[PDB]
Protein backbone atom coordinates (compact mmCIF):
# COMPACT_ATOMS: atom_id res chain seq x y z
CA UNK A 1 0.00 0.00 0.00
CA UNK A 2 1.16 3.29 -0.06
CA UNK A 3 3.65 5.41 2.54
CA UNK A 4 1.30 7.37 4.21
CA UNK A 5 -0.98 4.02 5.52
CA UNK A 6 1.39 3.01 7.60
CA UNK A 7 2.34 6.54 8.83
CA UNK A 8 -1.47 6.74 9.97
CA UNK A 9 -2.00 3.55 11.76
CA UNK A 10 1.54 4.47 13.28
CA UNK A 11 0.19 7.48 14.88
CA UNK A 12 -2.85 5.69 16.00
CA UNK A 13 -1.01 2.86 17.53
CA UNK A 14 1.37 5.66 19.31
CA UNK A 15 -1.65 7.65 20.61
CA UNK A 16 -3.77 4.59 21.78
CA UNK A 17 -0.16 3.38 23.75
CA UNK A 18 0.47 7.11 24.71
CA UNK A 19 -3.28 7.27 26.55
CA UNK A 20 -2.51 3.91 27.75
CA UNK A 21 0.80 4.78 29.62
CA UNK A 22 -0.81 7.55 30.92
CA UNK A 23 -4.01 5.94 32.60
CA UNK A 24 -1.38 3.57 33.88
CA UNK A 25 0.72 6.02 35.79
CA UNK A 26 -2.37 7.51 36.92
CA UNK A 27 -4.13 4.17 38.08
CA UNK A 28 -1.27 3.94 40.36
CA UNK A 29 -1.17 7.15 41.21
CA UNK A 30 -4.74 6.77 42.47
CA UNK A 31 -4.43 3.77 44.05
CA UNK A 32 -1.59 4.91 46.10
CA UNK A 33 -3.32 7.76 47.34
CA UNK A 34 -7.11 6.05 48.24
CA UNK A 35 -4.84 3.21 50.18
CA UNK A 36 -3.40 6.14 52.01
CA UNK A 37 -6.23 8.10 52.38
CA UNK A 38 -9.28 5.40 52.53
CA UNK A 39 -11.04 8.54 51.19
CA UNK A 40 -12.28 6.69 47.64
CA UNK A 41 -14.49 3.59 46.61
CA UNK A 42 -11.72 1.87 46.77
CA UNK A 43 -9.65 -0.05 49.89
CA UNK A 44 -12.96 0.69 52.05
CA UNK A 45 -12.74 -2.16 54.57
CA UNK A 46 -15.26 -2.68 56.32
CA UNK A 47 -16.41 -1.58 59.77
CA UNK A 48 -19.64 -2.58 62.09
CA UNK A 49 -22.73 -1.87 60.90
CA UNK A 50 -24.85 0.66 63.24
CA UNK A 51 -28.09 -1.01 62.48
CA UNK A 52 -27.32 -3.62 65.13
CA UNK A 53 -27.75 -1.00 67.71
CA UNK A 54 -30.26 -1.55 70.08
CA UNK A 55 -31.84 1.91 70.63
CA UNK A 56 -34.60 0.42 72.94
CA UNK A 57 -34.83 1.09 77.03
CA UNK A 58 -32.45 -1.18 78.59
CA UNK A 59 -32.70 -2.47 82.38
CA UNK A 60 -29.86 0.47 83.93
CA UNK A 61 -31.04 3.84 83.51
CA UNK A 62 -27.48 4.99 82.63
CA UNK A 63 -27.64 2.67 79.70
CA UNK B 1 20.77 13.56 -17.70
CA UNK B 2 21.81 14.74 -14.51
CA UNK B 3 22.09 18.17 -13.50
CA UNK B 4 26.02 19.68 -14.58
CA UNK B 5 25.40 21.84 -11.63
CA UNK B 6 25.07 19.87 -9.22
CA UNK B 7 28.13 17.29 -11.00
CA UNK B 8 30.28 20.10 -12.55
CA UNK B 9 32.38 18.69 -15.14
CA UNK B 10 35.05 20.91 -16.40
CA UNK B 11 35.43 22.30 -20.69
CA UNK B 12 37.09 18.81 -22.61
CA UNK B 13 40.47 19.97 -23.44
CA UNK B 14 41.39 17.49 -26.34
CA UNK B 15 44.82 18.15 -28.39
CA UNK B 16 44.04 17.64 -31.82
CA UNK B 17 45.89 14.66 -33.86
CA UNK B 18 49.35 15.96 -35.22
CA UNK B 19 50.95 13.31 -36.74
CA UNK B 20 54.89 13.30 -37.10
CA UNK B 21 55.60 9.82 -37.86
CA UNK B 22 54.46 8.35 -41.49
CA UNK B 23 53.66 4.60 -39.84
CA UNK B 24 50.00 3.48 -39.96
CA UNK B 25 48.86 4.27 -35.80
CA UNK B 26 47.61 0.84 -35.00
CA UNK B 27 45.11 3.00 -32.79
CA UNK B 28 43.04 4.20 -35.43
CA UNK B 29 42.35 0.94 -37.28
CA UNK B 30 41.78 -1.22 -34.22
CA UNK B 31 39.17 1.89 -33.72
CA UNK B 32 37.43 1.85 -36.58
CA UNK B 33 37.09 -2.09 -36.29
CA UNK B 34 35.48 -1.76 -33.02
CA UNK B 35 33.12 1.03 -34.45
CA UNK B 36 32.83 -1.43 -36.91
CA UNK B 37 31.77 -4.52 -35.00
CA UNK B 38 30.30 -3.01 -31.44
CA UNK B 39 29.60 0.29 -31.65
CA UNK B 40 27.19 0.19 -35.11
CA UNK B 41 25.63 -3.15 -33.46
CA UNK B 42 25.14 -1.86 -30.60
CA UNK B 43 24.01 1.53 -31.77
CA UNK B 44 20.94 -0.61 -33.41
CA UNK B 45 20.03 -2.22 -30.80
CA UNK B 46 19.83 0.91 -29.14
CA UNK B 47 17.98 2.37 -31.59
CA UNK B 48 15.33 -0.39 -31.63
CA UNK B 49 15.04 -0.81 -28.00
CA UNK B 50 14.38 2.95 -27.23
CA UNK B 51 11.51 2.76 -30.13
CA UNK B 52 10.02 0.51 -28.41
CA UNK B 53 10.49 2.31 -25.07
CA UNK B 54 8.90 5.24 -26.56
CA UNK B 55 6.00 3.52 -27.64
CA UNK B 56 5.01 3.33 -24.68
CA UNK B 57 5.65 6.16 -22.61
CA UNK B 58 4.80 6.75 -19.08
CA UNK B 59 6.14 8.61 -16.07
CA UNK B 60 6.77 8.40 -12.38
CA UNK B 61 7.10 11.39 -9.99
CA UNK B 62 9.24 12.60 -7.10
CA UNK B 63 7.15 12.23 -3.62
CA UNK B 64 7.50 15.75 -1.93
CA UNK B 65 6.79 15.85 1.68
CA UNK B 66 5.45 18.84 3.07
CA UNK B 67 7.59 20.55 5.78
CA UNK B 68 6.40 19.38 9.44
CA UNK B 69 6.77 21.23 12.87
CA UNK B 70 10.17 20.32 14.40
CA UNK B 71 11.00 18.53 17.89
CA UNK B 72 11.67 22.39 19.23
CA UNK B 73 8.26 23.21 19.00
CA UNK B 74 6.74 19.88 19.79
CA UNK B 75 5.47 19.71 23.85
CA UNK B 76 6.96 16.96 26.41
CA UNK B 77 4.69 14.22 25.57
CA UNK B 78 2.90 14.91 22.67
CA UNK B 79 3.56 11.77 21.07
CA UNK B 80 2.00 12.47 17.78
CA UNK B 81 4.09 15.87 17.05
CA UNK B 82 7.33 14.18 18.44
CA UNK B 83 6.54 11.10 15.97
CA UNK B 84 6.20 14.07 12.92
CA UNK B 85 9.30 15.45 13.76
CA UNK B 86 11.59 12.26 14.46
CA UNK B 87 10.41 11.18 10.43
CA UNK B 88 10.98 14.62 9.04
CA UNK B 89 14.38 14.97 11.05
CA UNK B 90 15.54 11.45 9.76
CA UNK B 91 14.39 12.01 5.98
CA UNK B 92 16.39 15.45 6.51
CA UNK B 93 19.32 12.91 7.84
CA UNK B 94 19.05 10.91 4.70
CA UNK B 95 19.28 13.84 2.60
CA UNK B 96 22.32 15.24 4.57
CA UNK B 97 24.31 12.06 3.88
CA UNK B 98 23.60 12.01 0.03
CA UNK B 99 24.56 15.31 -0.19
CA UNK B 100 27.81 14.60 1.46
CA UNK B 101 27.59 11.63 -0.97
CA UNK B 102 27.09 14.07 -3.85
CA UNK B 103 30.32 16.39 -2.46
CA UNK B 104 32.71 13.25 -2.42
CA UNK B 105 31.99 12.04 -5.76
CA UNK B 106 32.78 15.82 -7.19
CA UNK B 107 36.07 15.13 -4.65
CA UNK B 108 36.72 11.59 -6.43
CA UNK B 109 35.89 12.80 -10.24
CA UNK B 110 38.15 16.13 -9.45
CA UNK B 111 41.05 13.63 -7.91
CA UNK B 112 40.92 10.85 -10.77
CA UNK B 113 40.85 13.65 -13.78
CA UNK B 114 43.45 16.22 -12.87
CA UNK B 115 46.21 13.19 -13.60
CA UNK B 116 49.26 14.11 -11.52
CA UNK B 117 48.07 18.02 -10.40
CA UNK B 118 45.33 17.30 -8.31
CA UNK B 119 46.90 18.33 -5.52
CA UNK B 120 46.93 21.91 -6.75
CA UNK B 121 43.85 21.97 -9.52
CA UNK B 122 41.44 20.10 -6.70
CA UNK B 123 41.85 22.44 -3.54
CA UNK B 124 38.40 23.72 -4.20
CA UNK B 125 36.89 20.69 -4.19
CA UNK B 126 38.47 19.74 -1.04
CA UNK B 127 37.35 23.19 0.54
CA UNK B 128 33.75 21.90 -0.37
CA UNK B 129 34.20 18.60 1.16
CA UNK B 130 35.94 19.91 4.36
CA UNK B 131 33.06 22.30 4.69
CA UNK B 132 29.84 20.17 4.33
CA UNK B 133 32.15 17.12 6.28
CA UNK B 134 32.60 20.00 8.94
CA UNK B 135 29.11 20.92 8.79
CA UNK B 136 28.38 17.15 9.04
CA UNK B 137 30.30 15.74 12.00
CA UNK B 138 28.90 19.11 14.02
CA UNK B 139 25.27 18.07 13.43
CA UNK B 140 25.19 13.93 13.12
CA UNK B 141 28.14 12.82 14.96
CA UNK B 142 28.69 10.85 18.34
CA UNK B 143 24.81 10.61 18.47
CA UNK B 144 25.33 6.91 18.56
CA UNK B 145 23.16 3.93 16.89
CA UNK B 146 19.60 4.72 19.12
CA UNK B 147 19.82 8.53 17.60
CA UNK B 148 16.81 10.79 17.57
CA UNK B 149 15.62 14.15 17.05
CA UNK B 150 15.48 14.72 20.47
CA UNK B 151 19.69 13.53 20.75
CA UNK B 152 20.38 16.47 17.91
CA UNK B 153 18.06 19.16 19.96
CA UNK B 154 20.50 17.89 23.02
CA UNK B 155 23.83 18.15 21.25
CA UNK B 156 23.15 21.70 19.86
CA UNK B 157 21.87 23.01 23.07
CA UNK B 158 25.13 21.74 24.24
CA UNK B 159 27.41 23.42 21.67
CA UNK B 160 25.13 26.47 21.49
CA UNK B 161 25.95 26.95 25.74
CA UNK B 162 29.56 26.40 24.64
CA UNK B 163 29.06 29.12 22.20
CA UNK B 164 27.47 31.56 24.83
CA UNK B 165 30.44 30.77 27.27
CA UNK B 166 32.98 31.63 24.77
CA UNK B 167 31.31 34.37 23.71
CA UNK B 168 31.38 35.72 27.75
CA UNK B 169 34.62 35.19 27.53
Amino acid sequence: DGPEKNYEKTMAILQIEAEKAELRLKELEVRRLMRARGDGPWYQYPTIDKALIDHSPKTTPDN
Amino acid sequence: SWDKDVYPEPPRRTPAPAPQTSLPNPVTYLTKIFDLLVDRPVTLAREFIEQQHAKNRYYYYHREFRRVPDITECEEKDILCMFEAEMQWRRDYKVDQEIVNIIQERLKACQQREGESYRQNCAKELEQFTQVSKAFQDRYSDLGAHYSARKCLAKQKQRMLAERKAAKE
